[PDB]
């Protein structure tokens, strides 16, 4: 149902780099910039990346975010115990005039 | 910032629903709360933006009304009431403070949520 | 290590068409036009391809350049035994704001 | 356009960097001579550019302030010096005329190069 198409599902072990892609429209990504969000289960969602290239309270430099085209792409390097969290990307739309999100994608912790 | 929202909704299909979120050691004119649905393990999903001043707001492009917007400065709290409710209704309430810029858009801090079943 | 990747060394019979590849991001192929130069073997680097379209005059028309989105192709064509060089795709970056350049790839001319 | 360089120099790491590259064959104070270095394997890698008058120069972002490219009319002249020396900076240093509209714009002509071993 939404407009940024993430994964729904993802899995990684403790200390490898792994990459989420957002993929939407030119009037939303192409024309606007993409927020990474990141929300530990049962607690309120953060932001993690924001302006594809600032972090908005000092938060762990490891994570970085990338944006080509139409598409977006977060990369962590520095899997760790609590990164279990939904993921979800945000961008200002035109056409419908607001903050199209996507569907969010699950980046868990591997035994 | 801290933004506390009301607790767990039960409601009956095709009732109204009424959530507030309040502002706390902040200038709640200008602070302002974009509310954005929520699903358990899914996607967020704005509903809407409003100011406190004059009153203007602006709701999801989808739905040209279903949710109405309200705000008391004096309160510093912002309703939202919810109609014609179905069940893909059932899903969380978060608000959201503005980023910065006098905080009329973008968003920064959630509230604790507001789960309701439909 | 350059930003824009380039395959290592591309052969092919004499006559044949080889086409080399050049990747990346819209910042500076798809916002900037791709450019190709070869460098023979122990010899200055000459200008091969400029803004993908235009040659200037000695070139053959063999060599064609072609860009799509955040890819560029050249197909050098005719293969002859004189072909073998380096062969560097570049173009403006406005995030580093300033010129990049591919990794180069050496073509081969087979027997 | 004959354009003359400087030959192939090994000072060993810590040591200095000399690239001299001479104009010749036309109007010096209106061709300039931007600096390219070819890392092995890496395909061409830009490290800046040179305004014969005034005296304004560019730099790689990558690279610091340590490069240093200046402009010499009267020898019509182009000097390029590296404080850094390590084994990275092993290349070969190609200046070339930067095409036309007063030449300071995009790589045409490269001279025959300097090969540095570090």
């Amino acid at each position: 149902q939404s407009v940024l198409t993430q994964p729904p599902s993802a899995s990684g072990t403790p200390g490898q780099r792994v990459t989420i892609s957002c993929s939407g429209s030119g009037s939303n990504i192409g024309s606007n910039t993409i927020n990474w969000y990141q929300q530990l289960p049962g607690t309120a969602p953060k932001v993690l990346i924001y302006r594809n290239n600032e972090r908005p309270s000092g938060v762990p430099d490891r994570f970085s975010g990338s944006k080509s085209g139409t598409s977006a792409s977060l990369t962590i390097s520095g899997l760790q115990s609590e990164d279990e969290a939904y993921y979800h990307c945000a961008a200002w739309d035109d056409s419908l005039n607001g903050p199209v999100f996507g569907g969010g994608t699950k980046l868990t912790v591997l035994g | 910032v801290q933004l506390v929202q009301s607790g767990a909704e039960v409601k009956k299909p095709g009732s109204s629903v009424k959530v507030s979120c309040k502002a706390s050691g902040d200038t709640f004119s200008s602070y302002t709360f974009s509310w954005v649905r929520q699903a358990p393990g899914q996607g967020l999903e704005w509903m809407g933006r409003s100011i406190p001043i004059v009153g203007k707001a602006i709701y999801a492009q989808e739905f040209q009304g279903r949710v109405t917007i309200s705000a008391d400065r004096s309160t510093t709290t912002v309703y939202m009431e919810l109609s014609s409710l179905r069940s893909d209704d059932t899903a969380v309430y978060y608000c959201a403070r503005d980023q910065s810029g006098f905080d009329f858009f973008y968003y920064d801090h959630w509230g604790q949520g507001t789960l309701v079943a439909v």
